[PDB]
């Protein structure tokens, strides 16, 4: 959803994801891909667990 | 400035699950920081990680509280007291970490008493090591001559009771010793007779 | 024990530490890294040039 | 080339000077006193660094 209010398109490379579009992502967006890549893989953790 | 960024956001993400850990584990702050560095710097150089090395050792552990831990040991020797620091051989090379260091008679008798024989401590000439263990708070496992490389044990403060149990000849060779009247005080003499 | 579960996690999150060094924001930090240190490689170059 | 030949050894954390280093070493003796050259051993070979 903040990907799409951005104007962005979220690829998925499996579990790690991606934003492609026009030059840099700002600097919220990256951090919001950033901190929800990292829950991702860190619940993956928790699933091993 | 590629290795200095595998150590940044190696802490970075290492903080969000190092939290709750830190939350509900306050007392193990030295040894998850640790970790965390160790992580930090396997992410950044690329070195191998030890899965043993890195692992905490379980010495005991307390069902109880009535009673208290009694360590009766009267085999008091310094590998039967301080515990044991075993090896692994590995092509003739001598190794070894934390997860294999054994609990002697001292790392089972915390929060509790420990009964030695004073003739045992004499006998085995460990009374010098346990009392630098009582007084410095200093348990060091036994090692083995011929493997150098040993771990550096960091002083443990010792909150044991002991109770030395013997015959009054067994103790006039341990009085004479000023830092036994300085260590023990309370004697706890049985009349050999009764009314 | 408790704490014996959280190390083995731990240990066993190296994986997780490999698997972030080729997620999205890395990636593009690196991408952008390189092209600095290649645009000033590429200004000597033209000066050599 | 042998990184482990190379290395500038720690010895000593940084303090405020106030308070000042105080070592007490009630164990008085010669490896904890001077310091200890700790080896490797390789095959029945000691090897240092």
């Amino acid at each position: 959803r903040e990907a799409q209010e951005a104007g962005f398109a979220l690829s998925t490379n499996g579990e790690r994801l991606e934003l492609t579009g026009p030059g840099p992502v700002p600097a919220e967006l990256s951090a919001r891909l950033e901190e929800v890549t990292l829950g991702s893989l860190a619940a993956s953790a928790e699933l091993e667990v | 400035a590629l290795r200095r960024l595998r150590r940044d956001w190696a802490l970075h993400y290492l903080n969000n699950r190092f939290e709750p850990l830190f939350q509900r584990f306050p007392q193990a702050r030295a040894y998850l920081e640790a970790l965390r560095a160790r992580l930090a710097r396997y992410a950044e150089t690329g070195e191998p990680l030890d899965p043993a090395q890195w692992r905490p050792n379980l010495l005991t552990s307390s069902s109880s509280g009535t009673p208290p831990p009694i360590v009766y040991e009267p085999y008091a020797t310094a590998p039967r007291l301080f515990g044991r620091l075993d090896y692994l051989v590995d092509r003739g090379v001598w190794s070894t970490n934390v997860s294999l260091i054994r609990p002697g008679a001292v790392h089972r008798a915390q929060g509790g008493y420990l009964i030695l024989d004073a003739l045992s401590l004499k006998r085995e000439g460990t009374w010098e090591a346990f009392k630098r263990a009582l007084r410095n708070g200093q348990v060091e496992p036994v090692t083995e001559p011929q493997a150098p490389a040993g771990l550096e044990v960091e002083p443990f403060p010792i909150q044991m009771q002991v109770i030395l149990v013997g015959t009054p000849e067994a103790f006039e060779g341990l009085e004479e010793d000023p830092a036994f009247s300085e260590l023990f005080r309370i004697r706890a003499e049985f009349s050999p007779t009764l009314p | 024990i408790h704490l014996a579960e959280a190390v083995e996690g731990l240990l066993l999150e190296v994986n997780r530490l490999d698997e972030l060094f080729r997620q999205g924001s890395f990636l593009r930090e690196k991408t952008q890294l390189e092209a600095r240190f290649k645009e000033a490689r590429e200004q000597q170059l033209e000066a050599l040039r």
